[PDB]
């Protein structure tokens, strides 16, 4: 992810 | 089968033109396969879940869904109204608070778990874990990600919402694993997406209708919605006897819409999730 969704 | 005004993700999936409104499926519908959901948990009780779906391990004081992300995630994976596979088993592990946070540590242990619980379940057609979660590049993180691919489950991860290069974001990072971009209802990629080279698949990510905690439902956008969708597919293309764990991201790659969607950088695949259905 990452801020993911 | 068809499913008919479905939300346009599932009817998406299963179409070769974007603008469709009818979501066709084989009615195996992900029978005899079975869906981690590592997220914030699960509302079980939701009646759109019809006694599929439980929770297995919480890392907190509750297993219960207070933040609704999780639920969504699930809904989305296989609910009967919201769901790509319909008659998937759903495990929930509560890795995230009920602010939608954790620490690494926790989301490296709820994969470990995974590996080893899905040799104590009932899963014939296969085990797939969908991570609609991410942060910060981390070596750690990816290694936990690669393990449970390594395991035998097919792993979905969130490519993440930065409109950045994936490369810099984990689990998304990591190559072994199925990364998920999402995509809009016109065949635009999601204002949002992440992209790069790391990326192996697109699946409808902006405003998507799921189940939500309280027995509600909402629609919300992500990287987090679109992922599910991918999980979903693999789950059914596994029951389907087309694919495996192993190659299941390759074979969802190789059978994808090719070339549909616009707004995709250079250097990023141009694969939007396709299911192949033909009645
Ligand atoms: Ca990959």
């Amino acid at each position: 992810g990452a801020l993911a969704g | 089968a068809a499913q008919t005004n479905a939300p346009w993700g599932l009817a998406r999936i299963s179409s070769t033109s974007p603008g469709t409104s009818t979501y066709y499926y084989d009615e195996s519908a992900g029978q005899g396969s079975c869906v981690y959901v590592i997220d914030t948990g699960i509302e079980a009780s939701h009646p759109e879940f019809e006694g599929r779906a439980q929770m297995v391990k919480t890392y907190y004081y509750s297993s219960r869904d207070g933040n609704g992300h999780g639920t969504h995630c699930a809904g989305t994976v296989g609910s009967r109204t919201y769901g790509v596979a319909k008659k998937t088993q759903l495990f929930g592990v509560k890795v995230l608070d009920d602010n939608g946070s954790g620490q690494y540590s926790t989301i490296i242990a709820g994969m470990d778990f995974v590996a080893s619980d899905k040799n104590n379940r009932n899963c014939p057609k296969g085990v797939v874990a969908s991570l609609s979660l991410g942060g910060g590049y981390s070596s750690s993180v990816n290694s936990a990600a690669a393990r449970l691919q390594s395991s035998g489950v097919m792993v979905a991860v969130a490519a993440g919402n930065n409109n950045a290069d994936a490369r810099n974001y984990s689990p998304a990072s990591e190559p072994s694993v199925c990364t998920v971009g999402a995509s809009d209802r016109y065949d635009r990629r999601s204002s949002f997406s992440n992209y790069g080279s790391v990326l192996d698949i697109f699946g409808p990510g902006t405003d998507i209708l799921s189940t939500w905690i309280g027995g509600s439902t909402r629609s919300i956008s992500g990287t987090s919605m679109a992922t599910p969708h991918v999980a979903g597919l693999a789950a059914y293309l596994m029951t389907l006897g087309k694919t495996t764990a192993a190659s299941a991201c390759r074979y969802i790659a190789d059978t994808a819409n090719k070339g549909d969607l616009s707004n995709i950088p250079f250097g990023t695949v141009n694969l939007l999730a396709y299911n192949n259905y033909q009645a």
